[PDB]
RNA sequence: GCAAGACUGCUAGCCGAGUAGUGUUGGGUCGCGAAAGGCCUUGUGGUACUGCCUGAUAGGGUGCUUGCGAGUGCCCCGGGAGGUCUCGUA
RNA sequence: GAAGACGGUCGAACUUGACUAUCUAGAGGAAGUAAAAGUCGUAACAAGGUUUCCGUAGGUGAACCUGCGGAAGGAUCAUUA
RNA sequence: UUAAAGUUGCUGCAGUUAAAAAGCUCGUAGUUGGAUCUUGGGAGCGGCCGUCCCCUGCUCGGCGCCGGCCCGAAGCGUUUACUUUGAAAAAAUUAGAGUGUUCAAAGCAGGCCGCCUGGAUACCGCAGCUAGGAAUAAUGGAAUAGGACCGCGGUUCUAUUUUGUUGGUUUUCGGAACUGAGGCCAUGAUUAAGAGGGACGGCCGGGGGCAUUCGUAUUGCGCCGCUAGAGGUGAAAUUCUUGGACCGGCGCAAGACGGACCAGAGCGAAAGCAUUUGCCAAGAAUGUUUUCAUUAAUCAAGAACGAAAGUCGGAGGUUCGAAGACGAUCAGAUACCGUCGUAGUUCCGACCAUAAACGAUGCCGACCGGCGAUGCGGCGGCGUUAUUCCCAUGACCCGCCGGGCAGCUUCCGGGAAACCAAAGUCUUUGGGUUCCGGGGGGAGUAUGGUUGCAAAGCUGAAACUUAAAGGAAUUUGGCGAAGGGCACCACC
RNA sequence: UACCCACUCCCGACCCGGGGAGGUAGUGACGAAAAAUAACAAUACAGGACUCUUUCGAGGCCCUGUAAUUGGAAUGAGUCCA
């Protein structure tokens, strides 16, 4: 049964970019994917994407490049303090160099070193790089 | 996919994208409400009173041409029964199968099934009395068959 | 783990408990069957009283016959028996000597070549047998 | 009311007529099917091809050559006559 | 205003009796381990010369054997209208 | 005793074959939970982007002011964790700035010709207290409207600043409870998950239970004509027979089982199901513009079913047949084989819960290549047959949809390999949830508990011994395996 | 089966008494920090470094090393006025 619609999607996706596909249709639809999908392409790493509207729960149809490595998730959802940052990006992250981040806090959703650079943490959320 | 069944499926209805009334029917939305209470006085289910809605009339869904649906409107006026109509099925169901196992003492599947279907109506008897429709002290026994159906 | 739940601590907090508690090696420590059974009571050398010198049997791909002494302890009066390391060192040890019974290095298994004992002898008659084998003294009479 | 196209049923003169009679499983306008007689302009040409039965030169059950497997030929009538059809042989 | 006494309370302890946990006689039988040479036969591993194995029953010096129901971890992934 | 031990696996184990999915379902605590509620507007410091102002209000008094605005404030504007700041948080020990104990481990000393001085900080998991933030799981209102808002209209009990110095009055000033009619709001319910339950119509299946009917075959009895033989093995016998064995034919009687059709076919959670007909009760699948609206797979403690054999009371006892009794193979058969033969094999009940109960691979959910068949239901299209015409029905064919047993190829990808569309989406480890194993024996053994009339089922060790026991695969070896070729030291 | 209230403190009428609280020692390889047992010369000998004799061979002042040889400069353990 789904309870957690960002894993099963962003497992899709990573297997639509390994596979190697260019267009991948994700079934449910949350602002949590939404967010997520938006700061992926804010940081650069895919194509830009379609969310198609039902009067349902929506889907989102994406344009794959291949600049993406690898889109994991991390389940529960842990909350970060600032001190414990570089305790999930030293065996989390491949480098220092890249490999981005994304943690939920009481301003949005957002990465590690924006949160670093504005001095708020909150709650782990997901990976990528 | 099924809770008690093994194997799974996939057959359901699938609403329109539109929402929006038929433009060929010009049947007014009181007549409906008319109609609505008419069948519900012949004495039918919900299920039944939607069907032949759908069926005769030719309307689409009764949440597009009037603002609420059927078991709404029934307790609106309140004629509609006090024990829910999946309830009473399953009531049923079960007298009916308890009824064949009072005459066949060796047949087990029907055991089974008759565990089955009391799991089934402990499960959602739970949820009647969480969202506050029947009263606390309700509870379905082995023997309630003279007075409740 | 099997069950990644926010809050489900204690269920692998026991899980970790049980298959820790159902080992072998930690299992050895913290029973006190084991500390019963070895007659040192984790103790790294004792005393104890040579009754008689007995030669034993040796393993099948090398084919002699050792020495082993038996050491009769002060804490229990347990019948034990030693093994002496080195060459021609039997003949220092004689019926009604203080003895400075040790470990051998195995968690008190049977090393090698001689089987049934798990013990050496370390000290003869309040000296050392490295001593009485170099020859740096004398054995008192 | 103009206005021709696309295919099609039957009869080989037309009417009697799809009339008796037949009939399937569930139906329908219902498949199949002559004739006595009449009106008489007086009744079409090229071309194949046919073992038996149920129920068309239909469909499908099934055939013959001699040991084998497959081809050839195989409705009726009149006349000329000869004498065991081929391809390879478990 | 001392000694001493009847009552109350907290009470160490004593006698009788049951019970509980550890160590130690314990006649005797039932077992496995460490090894190089003693008799019957090789039960299983190659169609182990009776295909092997698993549950449940039954007698025997011995591994063992025989019904009943399954398995292929088998020697059959297949037997022609 | 710790690191090595990714051989305790929170990060971060394994479960087909190396140790390990309860036989399989139901189910209470606990765990984990679909989508959705607010965005932008107005202008600026600058070469369109980075800093950046607003996004609940009604009494006391204040950079100010000319009856009115703003500012300071006793009084407040539902609620958890997270996150950052702040207080309170003994010293030495941990980290760490300063200085030549000559170095250093230490110590808090020491330096310029009376003065200068430092002798700090950081950390102190949780839990308790105070604050700007509402992204994340749930809480929360209004649906029989005892729903909000400005107001209209009445009943009861009490505080003083008001009524000639004064004994005395309801008032006025105003506190609280109850309360009748109407207006006012945009009057109050988001959907219908490739989640779930239920209803509807056609149908599908050795799915169950009850009652029926049929088919040979076995054995026995009764009769008929026949002859001296049926028993079995690479080899004979124990067995029955002019008291007619054996075979053929006609009839009767009992019990067992439903061959050929009978399939890598169907159903059931699993064990398991195959002669016809009738009755009852379900259940998956396809169809849906029907209904309810997060009711959700997972399962400690609890319950139903459960091959064969095992025990207990009846009915009938045909074949087969553990034990038991003989003959031969044999040196030894109490074992293979042959002849009788007990319990059991069958039903009605009453029990126990075991298998190689095995896909040796838990359950739910999603994603990632192809191909042809098969079974159900549906969606259409050539054409043939129910004889010839017209539509739908059964059958043939083409192609599609959803679920299931499956099949062929494939470095998708994985693994120790055999192999696997899962045994993948695993160091680039994280979707959720029960059970189970850390070398091999001792041993599923001692003992304790517990269910059982009985065998046993579950839970379940210790001491002691060894450095191996084990899983996949090429090559030599030998087969009381299969299939080939060779030779006058083999045969014809 | 040690010495003393002098340093740090503590009762007590109290500058002045007491304290095996403590301090000072001796034994001590629990353990930690520093740090001796060697440096200086070359004939006796294998040439690496720079140029010629194809290679042995001269200069080799820095030489990598090493043989109970030599005149040597030095400091400590310990003995010992203070």
């Amino acid at each position: 049964v789904r309870m957690n619609v960002l894993a099963d999607a962003l497992k899709s996706i990573n297997n639509a970019e390994k596979r190697g596909k260019r267009q991948v249709l994700i079934r449910p639809c949350s602002k949590v994917i939404v967010r997520f999908l938006t700061v992926m392409m804010k940081h650069g790493y895919i194509g830009e994407f379609e969310i198609i509207d039902d009067h349902r729960a929506g889907k989102i149809v994406v344009n794959l490049t291949g600049r993406l490595n690898k889109c994991g998730v991390i389940s529960p959802r842990f909350d970060v303090q600032l001190k414990d940052l570089e305790k999930w990006q030293n065996n989390l992250l491949p480098s220092r160099q890249f490999g981005f981040i994304v943690l939920t806090t009481s301003a949005g959703i957002m990465d590690h070193e924006e949160a670093r650079r504005k001095h708020t943490g909150g709650k782990i959320l997901g990976f990528f790089f | 996919g099924r809770m008690h069944a093994p194997g799974k499926g996939l057959s359901q209805s699938a609403l329109p994208y539109r929402r929006s009334v038929p433009t060929w029917l010009k049947l007014t939305s009181d007549d409906v409400k008319e109609q609505i209470y008419k069948l519900a006085k012949k004495g039918l289910t919900p299920s039944q009173i939607g069907v032949i809605l759908r069926d005769s009339h030719g309307v689409a869904q009764v949440r597009f041409v009037t603002g609420n649906k059927i078991l709404r409107i029934l307790k609106s006026k309140g004629l509609a029964p006090d024990l829910p109509e999946d309830l009473y099925h399953l009531i049923k169901k079960a007298v009916a199968v308890r009824k064949h196992l009072e005459r066949n003492r060796k047949d087990k599947d029907a055991k089974f099934r008759l565990i089955l279907i009391e799991s089934r109506i402990h499960r959602l008897a739970r949820y009647y009395k969480t969202k506050r429709v029947l009263p606390p002290n309700w509870k379905y026994e082995s023997s309630t068959a003279s007075a409740l159906v | 783990g099997k069950c990644r739940g926010l809050r489900t601590a204690r269920k692998l907090r026991s899980h970790r408990r049980d298959q820790k508690w159902h080992d072998k090696q930690y299992k050895k420590a913290h029973l006190g069957t084991a500390l019963k059974a070895n007659p040192f009571g984790g103790a790294s050398h004792a005393k104890g009283i040579v009754l008689e010198k007995v030669g034993v049997e040796a393993k099948q791909p090398n084919s002699a016959i050792r020495k082993c002494v038996r050491v009769q302890l002060i804490k229990n009066g347990k019948k034990i028996t030693a093994f002496v390391p080195n060459d021609g060192c039997l003949n220092f040890i004689e019926e009604n000597d203080e003895v400075l019974v040790a470990g051998f290095g195995r968690k008190g298994h049977a090393v090698g070549d001689i089987p049934g004992v798990r013990f050496k002898v370390v000290k003869v008659a309040n000296v050392s047998l490295l001593a009485l084998y170099k020859g740096k003294k004398e054995r008192p009479r």
